């Protein structure tokens, strides 16, 4: 059924199983006509398709194109994203796919089992867990590929760098939503503490900073502090 | 008029003819129902007063035998059987008339209702839903089960009622997946109406029958199946104006005839909400709609 903090250790077992975020699919800019009315401009978006065990990230670009002449767009998104899910699904190997997608938005649900009854193995799975997937686009990398697209276009990235090396997928998936969940409340704030040091680098085929396991858990602290004094700065605490 | 003479009364029971119900004392001086109204199906049904766990009956249609009731000690139930010797019958059922041991199919010369409810249905498409061929009347009770409920135990005892399901490979065309999920029109139409049911005659026959089963038995595997094939037309964009016209008939009789005090559980809160202000047919189920709004507007 629903993914919530009881079972929480389930997405780091050896059951394949991928997120899959649709925040990011429907993007638009919403400004004045010249007879001052309101219109929409679609910008590019992305469906953020994650595994969480590995940190492979599946990032289907949505360009701006496969909305022309389409009504409902926000309907239509879900749809889009379930079609494209889908699609990575019939592209991998058998011994790749996924038995469970678990969908961060509950209006997923429908439009991917619709698109999924020829896999009717693969549990469709909502989430109680509120994943900050939606600060995908505050990674710069993500962000410059999405933004730079012209045509469709799957990228693949690792979303953990190489942390694997060091530690666990839970302890990897803890420090990726706790970048995100800081990118999402204060992104001026997380990115200065991510990039104040100019001598810790991101490599060239990374995301992330290059940080020892030491300065990790500065940086951990100094992301849970902003997370905390934006609580406070919101609610006056 | 036919008339479905009864052996005896052993227990007590409240008996249905239709729409129709009246008491019956252990052991009373009862043998039967006379002036049946011919030209159409009908349904004997019983609660015992003893045990009203399983409302159960029969589905007969008079022009296709002659049928009477025995009470089974063994098993329990009034049973509906089939007289072969016509001479027989003919001679029981008038010595019980000329004794005024039956009581009267009490239809007011006006009164339409039982038509209306049953306009489509046919004994021969009751008899492929409710599998018994060796009789020509059909059996079924609070109980059972539908073959789609079974899916998710005896199949013989099933009610093998056409399986609608929205999520389902038969519902949903490669490359219309939205189409087809949100406008049910692919699956109505060319699914259901020219690849099962063939007609919409049929569909409607199914349809009423279910109904009937639900109201009459509480069965509820027949509600589900009801409500399934109102909202299979009602989330079409695509329906014949006449299948339209016609369901706002069915459903509006439907829902004149129903119990109000079993309102609570025949009726499906979400579907009729969806169906009258959601659905692309929310605007075609005139007489559906003020009827379920003056009489139901609690569920609404
Ligand atoms: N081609 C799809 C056909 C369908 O399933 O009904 C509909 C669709 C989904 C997503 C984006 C555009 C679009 F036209």
């Amino acid at each position: 059924g629903a993914m919530n903090s009881s079972n929480y250790a389930e997405l780091f077992n050896n059951d394949i199983k991928l997120f899959v975020d649709d925040t990011n699919v429907y993007r638009v800019t919403v400004h004045k006509t010249f007879e001052g009315n309101v219109a929409t401009k679609a910008i590019n978006g992305c469906i953020f398709t994650l595994n969480p065990k590995t940190g492979h990230l599946f990032l289907k670009i949505i360009h701006t194109s496969v909305w022309a002449g389409q009504k409902r767009l926000s309907q239509l998104a879900k749809w889009k994203t379930a079609e494209e899910v889908s699609a990575l699904v019939r592209s991998l190997p058998k011994e790749e796919q996924p038995k469970q997608i678990i969908v961060t938005r509950k209006a997923m649900l429908d439009p991917l089992e619709v698109h999924m009854l020829d896999f009717p193995n693969i549990a469709i799975r909502p989430t109680e867990l509120r994943l900050p997937f939606s600060a995908a686009m505050s990674i710069d990398k993500l962000s410059d590929v999405v933004m730079k697209a012209t045509e469709p276009q799957m990228v693949l990235f690792n979303i953990y760098d190489d942390w694997l090396d060091r530690i666990s997928s839970y302890t990897a998936f803890s420090r990726l939503t706790l970048l995100l969940r800081a990118l999402k409340t204060n992104e001026e704030s997380a990115k200065m503490i991510l990039l104040s040091d100019p001598t810790i680098t991101i490599k060239s085929y990374h995301l992330w900073p290059s940080f020892t396991d030491e300065q990790w858990i500065t940086i951990e602290s100094q992301m849970r502090d902003l997370i905390l004094t934006e609580y406070g700065r919101k609610y006056n605490v | 008029m036919n008339t479905v003479p009864f052996t005896s009364a052993p227990i007590e029971v409240t008996i249905g003819i239709d729409q129709y119900s009246f008491n019956v004392k252990e052991n009373q001086p009862f043998h039967g129902i006379k002036d049946i109204p011919i030209g159409h199906v009908h349904v004997i049904h019983f609660q015992h007063a003893d045990n009203s766990s399983m409302r159960y009956g029969y589905w007969f249609d008079c022009r296709m035998g002659n049928f009477y009731i025995q009470y089974d000690p063994k098993d329990g139930l009034y049973k509906m059987m089939e007289e072969r010797d016509g001479a027989k019958f003919e001679n029981i059922v008038h010595n019980f008339k000329e004794r005024q041991m039956m009581v009267s199919y009490p239809k007011i010369d006006e009164d339409d209702t039982w038509y209306n409810l049953t306009e489509f249905v046919q004994m021969d498409k009751i008899r492929k839903i409710v599998r018994k061929d060796e009789n020509q009347f059909s059996y079924v009770d609070s109980s059972m089960t539908t073959v789609q409920e079974n899916e998710l135990s005896d199949p013989a005892h099933s009610l093998n009622y056409t399986v609608i399901n929205f999520k389902s490979r038969e519902a949903i065309r490669p490359g219309h997946e939205m189409e087809d999920f949100l406008d049910k029109s692919y699956y109505l139409n060319t699914v259901m109406l020219q690849g099962i049911f063939k007609n919409s005659s049929n569909y409607f026959g199914e349809l009423q029958f279910a109904f009937l089963n639900a109201m009459f038995f509480g069965n509820y595997g027949s509600s589900l199946q009801w409500h399934a094939m109102i909202e299979l037309i009602c989330s079409s964009a695509t329906v014949p104006k006449h299948m339209l016209d016609k369901l706002d008939e069915i459903l509006y009789y439907q829902i004149k005839t129903l119990p109000e005090q079993y309102s609570d559980i025949l009726l499906n809160e979400r579907v009729w909400n969806i169906c009258l202000y959601s659905s692309f047919q929310k605007n075609s189920l005139h007489n559906t709609e003020k009827i379920m709004e003056n009489k139901y507007p609690e569920l609404l």
